[PDB]
């Protein structure tokens, strides 16, 4: 059971999300964005409502 | 390649094999001291070859070999820092432990359990150098917890006498008490620089604060008997001889101190805490000076 | 064995409610508590109006 | 003193416990201790029809 | 929901015909199967109060058990479907003939709605 | 002795017993939430030349 | 998830079917077998859980506690087997049968995909327990104990019972994971108020708090040793585990309606700690140690923080192991000794030294020692709780301290100084009682090196 | 080493000093890693050229796995199920993304910090101002949502900040 | 072997039952001085002299010599508090103000 445990499949995604961030941070240094945004969202697609007061 | 790592880790690791053969056939012998002692000189005189290519170069390294598990943004690794400071308190502890060793082969002769003894040496050794060698605060206190367990084990080694448990039970209580300030320094350093790797810790703190350098003055205290937390050293002296020499001596109860000296660079831009540190040094110092010059055992005025 | 049992089971069947019980029990009960929650409560609001205010320097603080 | 014997074996049990136990053996007393003559039983139900008349309406 | 006035019913009607149009439950249902070891445990209970070898008693008397069981539980089963199918069906009748009591709601996306966000400290 | 033993140790075989049976229970109230198999947005696939369902 | 379910519900025919001396055999090797299939459940996902059906899913919450429960039983079959030496075959195999039956609602609680299920199982639990503790007890004050224990836990449990299908009257639907993803900030309000307080206080009366309290030490004292392991390690994780599943619908009203609970156990905490210090029974000293883990983990779980909740879990794993680990120790010593005092039997040590190794090594992994995950789940606490304010930090060093001077008190008491000279039936540790403890403390040292299979789905 | 891309962990070109002996004694560094390496760098190596013939021997691979974009929790319903949890699963990816990229600006840091020595205040600076930019992004994401996070609670909190933000605007504005 | 009558009971009021109790716990009914008579729950036993376990006679043959008690003789309410390994009320060569005053 130890070396079963030991020997568990990535299901977790450590290493898929180490690459995915790798992958990620090499597109954004090379083209100049400021890496990880502040915004999570689009606030393009995000429709406020307007106070008018 | 850069043969640097391969030796500094290979002293600690070489360090630990009698303990792996301590349920061996060699530990039901009366040849298991004469192992342990050519180890620690074997260990001694492989660590004297990164101290000679630090003092040709001042090479410095940082060996995190190990990944443990990540916590969001905070990353624990085995890490091990091999500054002046390791590579030149490595071959001292060593040199003295041999030679203490050497000591209680004829001090323990007529003890029934001296290869327990031994190991018990051998534990405390590897724990020191453990919290010497650490990069990081968790690995640091470690080795504060196995070197103060170690302490607790050796103090009572005579465990049908009342006084040894008592003072063992003290030594406990004082080094919970500086436990407290090194926990709070340890929440502090990760709520504050979200890490704590030394690296991160002396990047992200250009002027630290009072609290997290309060607590380690306190852990620092409390491991290394100021004048607050001092009697737990001197009575510590129950234990045998050898564990009075080679602990609560020289290596050991300098381990506190030790810590205010990995902290320095966030020691120097904080003003309030340094005056605090000297003055319950200078306290410290003349009190028991002031209680040794005038006791009778030769023990207590040693320690 | 009167000894343990004196300590532990004969405590209760004895007891008799008496101003200096009724104070002490009150006072060791309940006092901590409030006291612990005056401190924490003082806390949480001072840090709640600094974070509110902004001035609080929240910088490298990712991990909670 | 006041941690093992004041509050952990006097107040809180006196507090939830054994206050629920002495209210329920009052209660039970009270209730149960019918002497069995159905004068008393009769009168406290014309009793409750005169309320019930009286009060639900 | 009280079907005992629901129109068009049997007095004592187990089985309306109409619910013959419902699907039978299948022989390996799982609660026919809870009912069977019903029916088992019973006959384990039985042998147990006569003093009598528990598991090795009377087989004939546990087989019938056993038997009397899964039949009241299938037939049970059946009178329960029904009844669900029942309730279903007059609430979407019902639905279906009151428009005005159950408007169509608007369909609005969570990026034009405003959630108050309340901070964890 | 065979048919010995047995009168003995039958009663080991009824663990496994219940634990391939409980693996093909779990298959059995697997199969039926295939409502929404190769329809989900994230694993929207073609399915093979020789294949018919993307899991079982 | 069936997969484990059957193999547990037909370990009882074998035992009614097994021979007079072949019981405890097949029960053990077929609950190892079984806790090895269990050990499968640990492959947890980042993404959302382990959704098998309807009825029941996984979550790497859920899955150490259930490798945990799986695991328990050998260990109490084990412990069982020798104080049951003297008893009938069909009274073994009703203990044997009581066993299961908690295993089995055991686990089908830990899965518990909706909550009215999750509460008929989480009440289903108790009358196994009530019936070993009642039944199997030695000290003629057991019953009033299971009185305490049962009513206790209704006091607490039958509100919440309402609360829940109200909230199927509202919500629609009691399932996690529609609660989950349907959930809506509760307005401050008194019936918001007294909602909050009937879905927490039925988990808080069995964590338990400081103040409901007083069923533990009974429950634990007068329970035979596999219904004090049972209660140590698996029993009082279920409140947590229903908090940390309940708190989602709660907020944002935890925060103001969390200060009581939070002074409560952090006051309660050194209350427990420093009883400890004062304490002739072996047994109480054990059960006040849980008091006060627990109160840490009741701690975390209010604070409502990633770090708290791997801690928490963390913690809860440690600790059942750690207590059940003490009291297998501690009801060694009794069944030499008969009277179950501290001070009566001493200097055990010099008579029986591989115990004393296993006293130290028990002592040392109930005192928080690095890196064992008892420091690794109290260190992630702590640093929540300073984050959530700097001033517990007191308190908490505080009970850091007298943690680990009653652990050196309770080994060195019975293990150091000198034996008691009228005492002359101490025989040799056997086999059984050393392969307990091996089998009690190998697993924690083996999850220190894989801390995140016990760190929650917050991980 | 091929095993890493230079570009997300960048190095110096690490320029080191050529010996100068000043003296014709012979120093024992030279000599130690001579017999060093004589004595185990060698037979390391002969092992690993075994090793990595055996490897070559029996050749396999792994693919990343890829992900296809899926509508956020903005373009979904109040009460649709299963677009919310399309989009919960990928905001939990999103996250979990950000977390190894913070973890890798910290790397980028211990490392600079170790490698500079003396001078790492002067000479980190930039992956110090790196480290601060990255952390203060990913604290405006995700600093106050606590235990039971969800993308509709990062939705709302950045709807809250982006009122507040619209608000100063326009009070700045028409100052 | 230990019957109903030989367990503590509640505070005796009558000289009968003082010389009761002080017959149950091995000692004179002079040398008997039970609790004064408050809520907390101290019944009937002996309020034995605060004395500390370290003072006790070092020489004499106890039979629990670590412990330094007898076997059937009473047992102070605060025992474990005085267990040779804490608090201890050993007399000192000074007084404890002026090691107090000093000190401070
Ligand atoms: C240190 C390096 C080790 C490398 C070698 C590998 C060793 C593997 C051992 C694993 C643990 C042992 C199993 C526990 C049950 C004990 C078995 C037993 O009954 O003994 C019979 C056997 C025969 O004795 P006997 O003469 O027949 O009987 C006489 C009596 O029993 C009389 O008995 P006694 O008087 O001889 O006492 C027995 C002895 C031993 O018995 C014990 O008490 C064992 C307890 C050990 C830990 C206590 C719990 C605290 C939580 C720590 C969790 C970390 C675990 C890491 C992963 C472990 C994997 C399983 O007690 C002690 O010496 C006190 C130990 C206290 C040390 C405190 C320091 C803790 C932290 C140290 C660092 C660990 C991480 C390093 C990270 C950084 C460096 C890479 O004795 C032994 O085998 C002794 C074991 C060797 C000492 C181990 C102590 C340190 C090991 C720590 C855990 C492993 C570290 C892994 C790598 C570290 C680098
Ligand atoms: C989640 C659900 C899943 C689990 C289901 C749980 C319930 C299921 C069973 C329900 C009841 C049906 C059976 C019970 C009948 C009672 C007979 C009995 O006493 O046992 C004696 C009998 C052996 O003794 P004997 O040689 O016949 O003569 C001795 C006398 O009988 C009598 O000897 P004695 O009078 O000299 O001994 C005196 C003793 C005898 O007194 C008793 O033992 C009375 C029996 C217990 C009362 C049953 C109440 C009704 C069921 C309530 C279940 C409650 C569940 C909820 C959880 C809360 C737990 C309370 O009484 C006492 O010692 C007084 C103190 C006892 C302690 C306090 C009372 C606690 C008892 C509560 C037990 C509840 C669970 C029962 C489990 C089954 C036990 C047999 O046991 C058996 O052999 C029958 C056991 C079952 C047969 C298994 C055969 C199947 C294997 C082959 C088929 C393979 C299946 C898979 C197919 C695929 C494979 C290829
Ligand atoms: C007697 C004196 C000693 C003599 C023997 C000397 C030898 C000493 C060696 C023993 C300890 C020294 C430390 C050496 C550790 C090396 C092994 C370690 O690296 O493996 C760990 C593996 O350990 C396991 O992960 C932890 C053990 C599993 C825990 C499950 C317990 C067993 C089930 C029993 C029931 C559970 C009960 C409790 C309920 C939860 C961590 O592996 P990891 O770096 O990550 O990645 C593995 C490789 N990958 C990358 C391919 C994946
Ligand atoms: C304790 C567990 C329940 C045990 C019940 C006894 C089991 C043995 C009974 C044997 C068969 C009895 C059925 C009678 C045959 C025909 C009945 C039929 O003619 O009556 C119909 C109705 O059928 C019966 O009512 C159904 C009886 C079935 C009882 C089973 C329900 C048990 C509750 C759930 C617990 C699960 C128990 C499963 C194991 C038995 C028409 O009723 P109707 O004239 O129009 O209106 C009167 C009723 N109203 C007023 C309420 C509307
Ligand atoms: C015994 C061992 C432990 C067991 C468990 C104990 C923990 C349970 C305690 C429950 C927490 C307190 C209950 C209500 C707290 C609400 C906050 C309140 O205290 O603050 C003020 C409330 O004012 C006063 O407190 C009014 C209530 C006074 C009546 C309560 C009795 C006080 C002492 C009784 C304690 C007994 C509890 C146990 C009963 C068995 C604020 O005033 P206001 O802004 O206007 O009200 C805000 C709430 N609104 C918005 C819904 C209206
Ligand atoms: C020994 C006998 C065999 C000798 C021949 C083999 C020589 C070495 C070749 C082995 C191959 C290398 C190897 O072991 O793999 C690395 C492997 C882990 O794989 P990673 O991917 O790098 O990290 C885990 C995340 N995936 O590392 C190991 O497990 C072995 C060495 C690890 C360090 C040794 C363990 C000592 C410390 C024990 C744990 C202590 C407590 C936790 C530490 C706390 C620190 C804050
Ligand atoms: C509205 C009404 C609410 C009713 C609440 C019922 C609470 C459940 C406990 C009921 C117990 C009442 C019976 C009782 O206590 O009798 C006294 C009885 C006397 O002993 P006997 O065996 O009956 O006879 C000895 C002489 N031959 O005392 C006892 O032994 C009691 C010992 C166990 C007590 C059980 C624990 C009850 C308290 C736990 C919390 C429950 C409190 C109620 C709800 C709290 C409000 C939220
Ligand atoms: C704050 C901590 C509060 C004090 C905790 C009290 C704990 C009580 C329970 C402990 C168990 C009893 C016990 O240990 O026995 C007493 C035992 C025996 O006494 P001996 O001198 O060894 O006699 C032997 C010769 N016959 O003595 C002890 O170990 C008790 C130690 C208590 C110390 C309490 C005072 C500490 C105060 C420190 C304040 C100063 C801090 C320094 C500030 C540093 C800042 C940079
Ligand atoms: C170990 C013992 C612990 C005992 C736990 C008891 C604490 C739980 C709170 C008391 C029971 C309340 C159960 C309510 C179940 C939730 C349902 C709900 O909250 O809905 C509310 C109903 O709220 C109530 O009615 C609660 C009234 C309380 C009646 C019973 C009082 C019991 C004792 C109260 C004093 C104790 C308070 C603190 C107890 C803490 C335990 C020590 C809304 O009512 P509506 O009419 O539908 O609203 C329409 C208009 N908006």
């Amino acid at each position: 059971g130890s070396t079963f445990v030991a020997y568990l499949p990535d299901y977790r995604m450590q290493e898929w999300a180490r690459r995915e961030a790798e992958r990620l941070v090499k597109y954004r240094e090379a083209n100049g964005l400021p890496l990880m945004e502040s915004n999570c969202f689009d606030p393009n697609k995000i429709q406020l409502p307007e106070d008018e007061d | 390649m850069n043969p640097f790592a391969s030796l500094t880790l290979t002293t600690l690791t070489i360090l630990t094999i009698p303990i792996m053969m301590s349920n061996s056939n060699i530990y039901k012998t009366n040849l298991y001291p004469n192992y342990v002692k050519t180890t620690v000189s074997y260990a001694f005189t492989l660590s004297l070859v990164p101290l000679l290519m630090f003092m040709h170069t001042g090479q410095e390294m940082i060996i995190s070999n190990w990944h443990w598990m990540t916590l969001q943004t905070v990353e624990l690794s085995l890490s091990f820092k091999m500054d002046y400071f390791s590579v030149m308190f490595i071959p001292v502890a060593l040199f003295v432990t041999w030679s203490i060793m050497e000591f209680s082969m004829w001090y323990m002769h007529s003890d029934p359990f001296i290869n327990r003894f031994f190991k018990y040496l051998l534990l405390f050794l590897i724990t020191m150098m453990i919290l010497v060698t650490a990069n990081n605060l968790f690995q640091l206190f470690i080795g504060w917890e196995g070197v103060g367990i170690m302490s607790f084990l050796l103090i009572g080694w005579w465990h049908g006498r009342t006084d040894a448990n008592t003072a063992a039970l003290q030594a406990i209580l004082y080094n919970r008490i500086g436990d407290i300030g090194f926990v709070l320094s340890m929440a502090w350093f990760l709520t504050h620089s979200n890490a704590w790797d030394l690296q991160q810790i002396f990047m992200l703190n250009n002027e630290c604060p009072n609290m997290p350098l309060i607590g380690l003055l306190l852990a620092a205290a409390g491991k290394s008997a100021q004048f607050g937390l001092h009697p737990w050293l001197p009575s510590a002296m129950e234990g045998p001889t050898p564990v009075s020499a080679l602990l609560h001596s020289s290596t050991m109860v300098v381990a506190g101190v030790f810590l205010l000296i990995r902290f320095y660079p966030l020691m120097e831009t904080n003003k309030l805490v340094q005056t605090m540190t000297l003055c319950l040094g200078a306290i410290t110092t003349l009190f028991t000076a002031l209680c040794a010059i005038t006791q009778n055992d030769i023990k207590k005025i040693v320690a | 064995i009167r000894w343990t049992y004196a300590r532990s089971a004969n405590i209760y069947p004895n007891f008799r409610p008496t101003p200096k019980t009724s104070l002490l029990g009150a006072l060791f009960g309940i006092g901590p508590l409030f006291f612990w929650y005056y401190v924490f409560k003082t806390d949480r609001d001072k840090k709640e109006k600094l974070i509110q205010e902004g001035k609080l320097d929240q910088t490298f603080n990712i991990s909670y | 003193k006041s941690a093992s014997s004041l509050l952990d074996l006097i107040w809180l049990e006196t507090i939830l416990p054994k206050t629920t136990s002495f209210i329920q053996m009052k209660m039970s007393i009270m209730v149960s201790n019918q002497k069995g003559l159905i004068k008393l039983y009769f009168l406290s139900f014309l009793i409750t029809i005169m309320i019930s008349m009286t009060l639900f309406n | 929901t009280m079907m005992s006035g629901r129109p068009g019913r049997v007095p004592l009607q187990f089985l309306p015909n109409e619910a013959r149009s419902l699907p039978p439950p299948k022989l390996t249902d799982p609660r026919l199967v809870y009912m069977g070891f019903l029916g088992y445990c019973s006959g384990l209970i039985d042998n147990a109060i006569r003093r009598r070898p528990v598991v090795s008693a009377g087989l004939h008397r546990q087989l019938l058990y056993v038997t009397s069981f899964v039949f009241f539980g299938y037939y049970l089963l059946k009178r329960q479907d029904y009844m669900y199918a029942l309730r279903d069906h007059d609430m979407f009748a019902y639905v279906k003939s009151h428009p005005e009591d159950f408007p169509e709601k608007d369909k609005k996306t969570y990026g034009e709605i405003l959630e108050e966000f309340h901070p964890v400290r | 002795n065979v048919l010995q033993i047995v009168r003995d140790h039958w009663v080991h075989i009824l663990v496994p017993v219940g634990f391939v049976f409980g693996c093909y229970l779990d298959r059995r109230s697997d199969e039926k939430l295939t409502a929404f198999r190769n329809k989900s947005l994230l694993f929207k696939r073609e399915l093979r030349p020789n294949e018919e369902v993307t899991w079982k | 998830m069936l997969k484990i379910i059957i193999p547990t519900t037909m370990l009882l025919p074998m035992t009614w079917m097994s021979k007079h001396n072949m019981i405890w055999i097949n029960a053990t090797v077929h609950s190892l077998l079984i806790s090895l299939i269990s050990l499968s459940l640990l492959n947890q996902l980042g993404e959302n859980s382990l959704n098998f059906s309807l009825t029941f899913f996984s979550d790497s919450l859920s899955a150490p506690l259930l490798v945990l429960t799986t695991w328990l039983l050998p260990l109490m079959l084990m412990a069982s087997q020798s104080h049951l030496s003297k008893e009938t075959t069909t009274r073994k195999k009703l203990y044997i049968t009581m066993l299961i039956l908690l295993q089995l609602f055991l686990i089908m609680t830990f899965t518990a995909t909706e909550l009215i299920l999750f509460y008929i199982l989480f009440e289903a639990t108790l009358v196994p327990t009530l019936i070993i503790i009642t039944r199997w007890g030695n000290q003629t004050e057991r019953l009033n104990a299971g009185l305490y224990f049962l009513f206790y836990t209704l006091a607490g449990s039958l509100p919440l019972l309402v609360a829940l299908v109200y909230i199927q009257n509202t919500t629609g639907s009691l399932n996690f994971l529609i609660i989950h993803y349907w959930s809506h900030p509760l307005s401050n309000s008194w019936s918001n108020i007294f909602m909050w307080l009937a879905c927490i206080m039925a988990f808080m009366v069995k964590m338990p708090l400081y103040g409901l309290h007083l069923w533990l030490p009974k429950a634990h004292v007068e329970a035979p040793i596999a219904g004090s392991m049972v209660l140590a390690a698996v029993l009082l994780k279920l409140g947590g585990y229903g908090m940390m599943r309940i708190t989602t619908i709660l907020n944002p009203l935890t925060n103001y309606m969390a200060y009581p609970f939070l002074m409560l156990s952090m006051w309660g905490m050194i209350m427990t700690s420093s009883i400890c210090l004062r304490q002739t029974d072996l047994k109480s000293l054990i059960a006040y140690s849980s008091v006060s883990h627990m109160a840490l983990v009741i701690v975390a779980i209010m604070i409502q923080t990633p770090w708290s909740f791997m801690g928490a879990t963390a913690l809860m794993i440690a600790h059942g192991l750690t207590s059940s680990m003490l009291f297998c120790l501690a009801n060694t010593n009794y069944e030499r000794v008969h009277s179950r005092t501290m001070i009566l039997a001493r200097g055990l040590q010099t008579l029986l030294p591989l115990m004393a190794t296993w006293w130290l090594v028990a002592s040392l992994t109930n005192l928080a020692l690095p890196p064992s995950i008892n420091l690794i789940g109290e260190l992630f606490i702590i640093t929540a709780s300073f984050s959530w304010s700097n001033i517990t930090i007191i308190l908490m060093g505080m009970n850091m301290m007298i943690t680990a001077l009653y652990s050196l008190y309770m080994l060195i008491t019975t293990q150091r100084g000198k034996y008691t000279h009228h005492i002359n039936n101490i025989k040799p540790s056997f086999t059984r009682e050393n392969a307990l403890m091996a089998l009690h403390i190998l697993p924690l040292l083996l999850l220190t090196l894989n801390p995140k299979m016990i760190l929650g789905p917050l991980y | 080493p091929d095993s890493w891309d230079k570009d997300v962990y960048p190095e110096p070109p690490r320029r080191t000093p050529a010996p100068a002996p000043q003296t014709s004694l012979p120093n024992p560094v030279t000599y130690l890693t001579k017999i060093f390496d004589l004595l185990v760098d060698r037979p390391v190596t002969l092992a690993r050229e075994f090793i990595e013939q055996q490897h070559a021997k029996n050749r396999y691979y792994y693919y990343h796995r890829e992900f296809r974009r899926v509508p956020d929790i903005t373009e979904c319903e109040e009460k649709d199920i299963l677009c919310m949890f399309e989009a919960e699963m990928q905001w939990r990816r999103d996250y979990k993304v950000d977390q190894e990229i913070v973890n890798i600006i910290q790397e980028r840091l211990k490392a600079c910090q170790q490698r500079e020595g003396e001078s790492y205040r002067q000479n980190c600076a930039k992956e110090l101002e790196q480290f601060t930019q990255v952390s203060k992004a990913f604290q405006d994401r995700y600093s106050d949502l606590g235990a039971h996070y969800s993308a509709r609670k990062c939705l709302a909190k950045q709807k809250q900040r982006m009122l507040a933000e619209r608000k100063a605007a326009k009070e700045a504005a028409a100052a | 072997h230990v019957t109903k009558d030989m367990f503590p009971g509640p505070y005796p009021k009558t000289p009968e039952e003082r010389a009761a109790a002080a017959k149950k716990y091995n000692m004179r009914v002079e040398d008997y001085e039970p609790y004064p008579d408050d809520g907390m729950g101290y019944g009937d036993y002996p309020k034995l002299p605060d004395r500390s376990q370290q003072e006790r006679d070092p020489w004499y043959d106890w039979d629990h010599p670590d412990l330094r008690l007898n076997w059937g003789e009473p047992i102070h309410w605060d025992l474990d508090m005085y267990i040779r390994n804490r608090v201890d009320t050993s007399p000192t060569p000074v007084s404890w103000n002026t090691m107090c005053k000093h000190l401070f």
